[PDB]
């Protein structure tokens, strides 16, 4: 009730946006996994030259919307069993161009710079990955 | 003694430089005792001028308006008085510590001590005598044109003189103690000195002359071995890189033969007297340096605590402050006012502060006494005000701190002011407990993650989530609980065997009760497995707090004045209405418990007031509760360990009865966290046990192990309860229709089934109770029907307790 | 220990605003007032703060052959640091830049003089003094706590009237302060008109006065009238000092000009400012150099002796608009605190700003740890809500200090290019 | 026997491990040869690992000094062999590859006794013993013979003499239990004593003689240097037959000369006499940078002391002290 006091019923989808990302987020800053579900095929490790790549972009815009977008992805779209054959979603497809046909059939609205900026070699195979990435910078601008 | 009272008589500057140990301070204290004018202790001292000193401690930080104050306050002393008859001096402690800061002070010196004032206009009475006594260098510059002198350090026949000159009190003990302990001791002393670096003790060796001779004024003579090795021990016993016992025995193969006594009874040597039973004589020459810690991981005061202090002689902790107020001025002055009353009283004192507070006991700790009535007095200084205050005979005092601060930050003069040992908890463990220690951290490790190889599926833990508030030096803490506990006896093999196995039932106790039934079933139906599960759940009542503490008041032992216990749980902190039910089972021998949220409080005052109105009270037996949340941080720590040693000092005072004391520390940590980790098995009169749930549930039994033999199906099935149905299945209706959707999608009957649901799940009419019933049937049919297919019905358990996930997301 | 008891006794502690021109201090804010005995002839003598710590400490050290009833002193040492919580309270709400603080009294009596264990007055006309009797230490926790949690919920809403009106960012908090004392009034100091000849230049009377016609919204003066008639039923509503209090410091932080009158409000001063901005003049456009993208911090990493003419070159590619001032360029020295670096980072990130400007930090590098961690923490706070896109934003920093906070934390941005140009 | 990958006999095992790992150690191990729960077979599991049980008890209670096979009831020879061979290899120094340190275990150890003692009853116990055990007890019984041809001849180190001095009971029964298994050593061990004795008697009056004669060190009183030599010099690496003579059915070290050997027990009787240290020091005032030989000490230096004070004892046998010297002393 003291969490929820100030709430009321037009932020749930936002609502369950945060705590669905919150409640995972914990999970990092313990060096635990923070998704034990996912399979195995979209956990793979970004190299080196598009983690170099993906520096930047993340330096770029703000890391809240980002995150909250992939996580959403990563917990309602990549956990089913279904995306196995490449219409779904293909993983050796990119991820710039999911996350814009995302928002496109999210109505949402979307930051141009991500459309934009954002390295085209980051495919869907290595997503978590990112978003650990995505996450720890985050990390290191909240103790400060 | 000669240069100063020359120089004070005639107001000349006088600049004292010698190594740490010179005893600079000590001609300081009776030159400032005896020259008192017409109220001194000889002729010769009465025809000389009275003498007020105002002492001045540089820093680092000496503002150079700190100087000019303290000149200007000693001028006005002497204003009104005779200048052939009265005199006042500004004597500047260590006033080569501030040579080269940027806030230069000895900028204001030069005019100072020409004239008096600044830029004002002189008076006669503005021209005050300067002595420096400083450790470190000075310039011959910034001294105006004083006599400025050093000595350093005696080379070998200055180390032998005042060798006689301390052991010429006798001069036929100073023969039996003399001739090889008179220049053998310079020999190693200067070897000692050329072997170490950050220097280490000039006073350490006087006092080791001081001790030897003292022993040898035994019954009739011991200048022999395990007598001469106590005091070459107590030369400093804190080095680790300087063996000192070595360096003297290596060049003396006379008295090569110590039992090796361990810096564990050097304290109480240190502090209980000289002499074991009574010294020759009385106790009145005996002052040996104040006690000087040094520990790993803040473990000396849990070990002494388990050790000597043994209730009512119980020192009273000095500490800083955990509550978020209580700024430095008025925290200091309240702990400068508790060792005056401790110095009074003759009450030791446990020292747990750092540097702020030897600042102002800076001469208490020097140990330069002026004697009057038959008794010492030595002076302490709040900002400017210095005065002196009385020492009664039983005071010891006692620091206890980090051995990496005292080596990098601890000032070289205040570490040789105090007499060094090294105490740590693998220092005081003999051989044969100290297997046992290996052995039980190889059982957690055992423990915590059990060896299958059948079941693939499994979750690695670390030692903090199973015995929560595991640190590195858990294992030490607990097994010399057992070993204080047992007591002096002789190696048994029993014993090896029976320390152990209490060590692994006290390790047990901080065990989340979902780890132990995970052990259960991971090693299937083990022996080992069974027996940790019996002991936790059906003989260590772990089910509710109320549980607990009806069953540690029916047990604890009745010659014990002060029980303390901590309490961990991941549920809620217990509320007034959950006391109010635990009062309304302990009364007959227990006033209420009272609840103190520790988080509340702002100032350890408040606090102290709170907890002394709890005990200044009319009862026998008492329970105090202290709560705190653990809100991760490095903030909470601070303040339950500041709390933790507020109740005991309040403890050891409030003592004149046999009341048996209760005090009861809760910490609300979560399964998971963020930022630091819990740290608890503190050890002391400390047991760390964990309750899961602190309150007695009226929705399921309270001994969850009813459930290892009740499948799901059998709690709606009736024909007292382990489960509370009605609740259950009136808890989910809310999430049971939201999953329900109507045919067509235009109807809005979803909030009006709750509605229905809610006011027909209840027993006041005898259709909801059939309803009720009905359901209940239905469900226990289905449940039974859904459990043909699932392998091992009965232990859902054992499944549920090994879903760390599912573990994580209720607490 | 008798003039401890007399204090416990009849003790009075005030705590006002500094008088004269001294700088508001613990030692100038906090006096002790002990008053004339029953029947005696005293002078009721005064004690600063220094003339109680002195007394404080003479107490814990002549602690006397009866320390066993040490109630006396105890309940001073209490009352005392209760009474500095408060000053320190009051001191760094004054420092934050609150209006209805600077002419307040405080009455702490150590015992209850008539009923009364406190008392409270505002200065003002509208406000009601006020007074209340019980223990002295638990009211002034209580009050020291509402103080504290008004003073967090004053930096919030000083830091959104900032985000709001942009000029509002032109100024310190203090100076904020003396601008909505000095502009309402008959001819300001020359002082007044020098610090607002920052944004419109050569400012003078008629210009205020022109920039003040409309300043103010018409519902605010209705707002006004609606909470100055509204009041003293709302303090008649709560009984407890605290409640009353937390009414009248809200309805300060919502329409303050109510209270006191003769002070801008902050978003009248920001419409003010605002207003006399836009008769300035042509706002001057400059580009940033090569190699250096608008829209991204830009890192100019160089010696020592060329980082200062590293920054002309940044500023010379407009060679025909005026020279830059305290605003667009910042010098960093150890001394520079949080605000005048907040000051150009929000100067810079903020939409209401008329002009293309370009913004740079010099000698970065010395600025404090504390500083440079809040400093780009700001930044990125600011561009997570509303920013100005192309925010032109450079550092230089010596390069013998590369391995300082803030050139290190934005390295991921350094440009490659030092700018230079011929002598 | 299942499939022996998923675990039946690991789990079973470690059950039955866990029941015999909670009694005491020397029960555990009295139950291991009191009885016969194994009548053959001792290869399959249940038996190797009652065995490995076994032997860390040993090694556990062992550890411990404890005598462990004071009061051992047996049935079962080839047990108790596992027992003793557990035992011996356990007992053991960890560095067992050096004189000293094996010589004090053999002396020190009361299980090393009692294992030699069984082992010097009966054969049957030689047979079940191991091998790799029976090199170590041959190890040991080698070197105890050498200490013994040592001691005998008297050519043994100084430590050596005094470990078996300190422990001659446990040496002398030793020797006679392995000569049992496989007279003139009681002698030598007497007359080894006696040497050691004198040569601590005289090293004792040596050192207080120059312990005397550096009382009053700022002064001329260090000269010889050579004396001092052999005084640096290690007594516990020395040996006995270099330094002192063996008598076979004393000439000491340094090679004291008789003139001063007088003058060493002299003053050993006096090392505590505050008169015969204080005129000693008041007879050193006049003298004094003077080479202090044996001469010059003998013919005049030292006992002007010694003469005065049998003066003063005659005075004082007889009581005519005058009434100023006697305040003085």
């Amino acid at each position: 009730l003291k969490a929820l006091n100030r709430c009321q019923l037009k932020h749930t989808i936002a609502l369950w946006q945060f705590l669905s990302a919150h409640k995972s987020e914990q999970l990092l800053r313990l060096h635990k996994e923070p998704f034990g579900e996912i399979s195995s095929r979209y956990k793979a490790d970004l190299s080196p030259e598009n983690a170099k790549l993906l520096s930047t972009f993340l330096n770029q815009t703000g890391l809240d919307a980002f995150l909250l977008e992939l996580h959403e992805m990563i917990i309602l779209k990549l956990k089913n069993p279904q995306t196995q054959t490449e219409e779904r979603f293909r993983p050796q497809w990119s991820l710039r161009d999911t996350l814009v046909s995302y928002m496109q059939t999210k109505e949402s609205e979307i930051l141009p710079e991500m459309a934009s900026q954002f390295p085209e070699e980051i495919l869907l195979a290595s997503c978590v990955s990112v978003w650990k990435t995505a996450a720890v910078l985050k990390w290191n601008r909240e103790m400060r | 003694v000669f240069m100063m009272v020359v120089c004070i008589e005639l107001k000349i500057p006088l600049f004292l430089v010698g190594k740490p140990g010179s005893s600079k301070s000590l001609a300081k204290t009776i030159v400032a005792d005896a020259m008192q004018g017409p109220a001194a202790y000889s002729d010769l001292f009465r025809s000389l001028k009275q003498v007020h000193l105002v002492s001045f401690q540089c820093s680092p930080h000496s503002t150079p308006q700190g100087i000019i104050s303290t000149f200007r306050q000693c001028a006005r002393f002497q204003q009104g008085k005779d200048l052939q008859q009265y005199v006042s001096v500004v004597v500047l402690d260590e006033v080569g510590l501030a040579e080269d800061s940027p806030k230069m002070p000895l900028k204001t010196l030069h005019p100072l001590l020409e004239d008096g004032c600044i830029e004002d206009d002189p008076a006669p009475h503005k021209k005050v005598g300067f002595v420096g006594i400083s450790n470190w260098a000075l310039d011959p510059a910034k001294m105006n044109r004083g006599i400025f002198v050093s000595r350093g350090s005696p080379n070998e026949t200055e180390l032998i003189e005042s060798a006689k000159g301390i052991c010429s009190s006798d001069i036929l003990v100073q023969d039996v103690a003399q001739g090889y302990f008179a220049s053998f001791a310079k020999a190693y002393e200067t070897v000692c000195k050329r072997q170490d670096k950050e220097f280490f003790g000039l006073r350490d060796y006087y006092s080791l002359i001081k001790m030897v001779f003292a022993a040898a004024k035994a019954s009739n003579r011991k200048p022999s071995p395990q007598d001469i090795a106590q005091a070459v021990l107590r030369n400093f016993s804190g080095k680790d890189d300087i063996q000192a016992l070595d360096i003297f025995l290596a060049n003396l193969p006379e008295a090569k033969c110590s039992e090796e006594v361990s810096p564990m009874q050097l304290i109480k040597q240190n502090i209980f007297g000289p002499s074991q039973k009574v010294p020759g004589g009385e106790q009145e020459d005996a002052e040996s340096r104040y006690l000087l810690v040094l520990t790993k991981n803040y473990v000396a005061l849990q070990i002494l605590q388990q050790t000597f202090f043994e209730g009512d002689q119980q020192p009273e902790i000095i500490f800083g402050s955990g509550f978020p107020k209580d700024q430095e001025y008025t925290q200091l002055c309240r702990n400068i006012n508790r060792v005056k009353i401790c110095m009074e009283t003759g009450k030791m004192v446990l020292l747990l502060n750092l540097q702020n507070l030897y600042e102002s006991l800076y001469d208490a700790l020097n140990q330069y006494y002026v004697h009057l009535g038959g008794q010492k007095y030595v002076d302490l200084g709040l900002g400017t005000h210095r005065v002196k205050c009385r020492v009664h005979p039983n005071f010891r005092l006692i620091v206890i701190e980090e051995k990496d601060v005292v080596y990098k930050h601890f000032p070289i003069p205040l570490i040789n002011r105090l007499e060094k040992h090294y105490l740590d908890i693998n220092t005081v463990l003999e051989k044969w407990q100290k297997s046992i220690v290996e052995e039980l951290c190889a059982w957690v490790e055992k423990f915590i993650n059990v060896k299958a190889h059948h079941f693939q599926k499994r979750h690695k833990y670390s030692p903090s989530d199973v015995f929560i508030g595991y640190h590195s030096d858990a294992c030490a803490s607990v097994v010399l609980q057992v070993i204080e506990r047992q007591g002096p006896r002789a190696l048994t093999e029993e014993l090896h065997q029976k320390v152990s196995e209490e060590a692994k039932s006290i390790l047990l106790n901080c065990a989340t009760p979902d780890a132990v039934v995970r052990l259960s079933a991971y090693s299937l139906g083990g022996f080992a497995a069974e027996w940790l599960s019996q002991e936790y759940f059906h003989r260590q009542r772990h089910n509710s707090f109320a549980d607990f503490l009806q069953a540690h008041l029916h047990t604890a032992d009745l010659e014990r004045h002060a029980i303390f216990t901590e309490i961990t749980t991941f549920s809620r902190l217990l509320t007034s209405h959950d006391c109010e039910i635990l009062e309304s089972e302990v009364t007959g021998r227990a006033p209420k418990p009272t609840l103190l949220w520790l988080q509340q409080f702002d100032t350890e005052y408040s606090f102290l007031k709170e907890v002394r109105n709890c005990l200044t009270n009319t009862a026998k037996c008492k329970i105090l509760i202290f709560q705190t949340d653990f809100e991760d941080g490095i903030r909470s720590a601070q303040l339950i360990a500041s709390a933790k040693y507020s109740v005991i000092n309040e403890i050891n005072k409030i003592r004149e009865n046999e009341d048996r004391i209760f005090v009861y520390f809760i910490t609300k940590l979560s399964r998971v966290g963020r930022g630091t980790a819990y740290v608890g098995f503190h050890g002391g009169l400390w047991q760390s046990v964990h309750i899961d749930d602190l309150r007695r549930s009226t929705l399921m039994v309270s001994d969850v192990t009813r459930l290892q033999h009740v499948t799901i199906s059998q709690l709606f099935a009736p024909g007292v309860s382990i489960l509370d149905t009605t609740r259950l299945l009136r808890s989910c209706v809310q999430s049971a229709v939201g999953m329900l959707r109507d045919q067509n999608e235009s109807c809005t009957r979803n909030m009006r089934r709750v509605v229905l649901l809610l006011g027909l799940l209840n027993e006041d009419d005898a259709c909801h109770a059939s309803f009720l019933r009905v359901s209940k049937m239905r469900l226990s049919v289905f449940l039974k029907k859904q459990e043909e297919s699932q392998f091992h019905p009965l232990e859902w358990l054992a499944r549920e307790a090994c879903n760390q996930d599912a573990l994580q997301e209720a607490g | 220990l008798t003039l401890a008891t007399a204090i416990n006794q009849r003790g009075i502690y005030v705590i006002q605003a500094p008088k004269g021109g001294q700088k508001i201090s613990p030692d100038t804010v906090l006096h002790l007032i002990l008053p004339e005995s029953p029947g005696s002839h005293e002078e009721s003598r005064e004690y600063s703060l220094e003339e109680v710590k002195e007394l404080l400490n003479k107490l814990m050290l002549m602690s006397g052959k009866k320390d066993r009833n040490n109630t006396e002193v105890e309940r001073f040492s209490e009352v005392f640091c209760s009474v500095q919580r408060l000053s320190q309270a009051f001191i760094d709400l004054h420092s934050a830049g609150n209006m209805l603080f600077r002419t307040w009294i405080a009455m702490a009596y150590c015992s209850p003089k008539q009923g009364v264990s406190l008392q409270m007055d505002f200065g003002l006309d509208l406000v009601t003094e006020l007074k209340e009797g019980g223990d002295v230490t638990e009211l002034l926790a209580a009050l020291c706590r509402q103080m504290e949690h008004f003073l967090d919920s004053w930096k919030r809403f000083v830091t959104q009237k900032r985000m709001e009106h942009f000029y509002l960012n032109f100024y310190t908090a203090e100076q904020l302060v003396y601008l909505s004392t000095e502009l309402r009034k008959q001819p300001p100091s020359d002082a007044a008109l020098t610090m607002l000849s920052f944004i419109k230049s050569n400012c003078t009377l008629r210009d205020v006065l022109r920039a003040s016609v409309g300043c103010g919204s018409e519902a605010a003066r209705y707002r006004m009238r609606r909470v100055m008639e509204e009041l003293p039923l709302m303090l008649l509503s709560e009984f407890s000092l605290v409640d009353k209090l937390r009414i009248i410091m809200e309805q300060s932080m919502r329409c303050l000009p109510a209270f006191l009158p003769d002070c801008l409000d902050l978003e009248t001063l920001g419409h003010c400012l605002a207003h006399l901005a836009g008769m300035g003049g042509s706002p001057v456009e400059r580009c940033l150099p090569r190699g250096l993208q608008v829209g991204q911090p830009n890192l100019v990493v160089c010696g020592h002796s060329e980082v200062l003419p590293a920054a002309l070159a940044v500023y010379m590619q407009t060679p025909s608009q005026p020279l830059p001032t305290y605003d667009e360029v910042l010098l960093c020295t150890p001394a520079t605190t949080f605000e005048e670096v907040a000051l150009l980072l929000r100067r810079c990130l903020t939409l209401g700003s008329l002009g293309h400007k370009v913004y740079s930090l010099l000698f970065a590098d010395q600025l404090s740890y504390e500083v440079a961690r809040q400093a780009e923490e700001l930044f990125h706070n600011l561009c997570t809500q509303q920013h100005r896109e192309d925010y032109q934003l450079v550092m230089v920093c010596d390069g013998d200090w590369e391995h300082c906070y803030l050139p290190s934390a934005f390295s991921q941005h350094k440009v490659f290019v030092t700018p230079q140009a011929p002598l | 026997q299942f499939p022996a990958e998923h675990g039946w006999k690991e789990s079973l095992l470690g059950d039955m491990e866990w029941r015999l790992t909670k009694e005491e150690p020397l029960s555990q191990i009295t139950a291991y040869c009191n009885s016969c729960w194994d009548t053959k077979g001792l290869e399959d599991s249940v038996a190797k690992t009652f065995e490995k049980c076994i032997i860390e008890a040993v090694s556990s209670a062992c550890q411990s000094q404890t005598s462990i096979l004071q009061g051992f009831s047996y049935s079962d020879l080839r047990k108790f062999g596992i027992v003793l061979s557990a035992v011996i290899t356990k007992s053991w120094p960890r560095t067992a590859d050096n004189f000293d340190d094996i010589l004090k275990h053999l002396l020190t150890l009361a299980d090393v006794k009692h294992v030699f003692r069984l082992c010097g009853t009966d054969e049957k116990i030689l047979a079940n013993v191991t091998e790799d055990a029976k090199r170590l007890i041959a190890v040991a019984d080698s070197v105890l013979t050498k200490v013994v041809g040592d001691l005998l001849s008297g050519t043994i180190l100084v430590g050596q003499l005094e470990l078996i001095i300190k422990h001659k009971n446990q040496f002398l029964d030793i020797w006679q239990l392995r000569e049992k298994s496989l007279c003139a050593v009681e002698e030598a061990l007497d007359w080894r004593r006696e040497e050691l004795l004198l040569l601590k008697k005289e090293k004792r009056c040596v050192d207080s003689l120059l312990k005397m004669c550096g009382n009053v060190k700022h002064l001329i009183q260090v000269d010889f240097g050579v004396l001092a030599v052999r005084h640096s010099q290690d007594l516990s690496s020395k040996r006995l037959n270099d330094t002192v003579t063996v008598r076979l059915s004393r000439a000491t070290h340094y090679h004291l000369s008789s003139q001063v050997q007088e003058m060493a027990g002299k003053i050993d009787l006096l090392r505590d006499s505050h008169i015969f240290q204080l005129f000693w020091r008041e007879a050193a005032e006049p003298l004094s940078r003077h080479i202090l030989e044996l001469e010059e000490v003998y013919d005049y230096l030292y006992q002007p002391s010694y003469r005065k004070f049998i003066k003063l004892h005659q005075d004082l046998k007889s009581g005519e002290v005058t009434l100023a010297e006697i305040d003085v002393i």
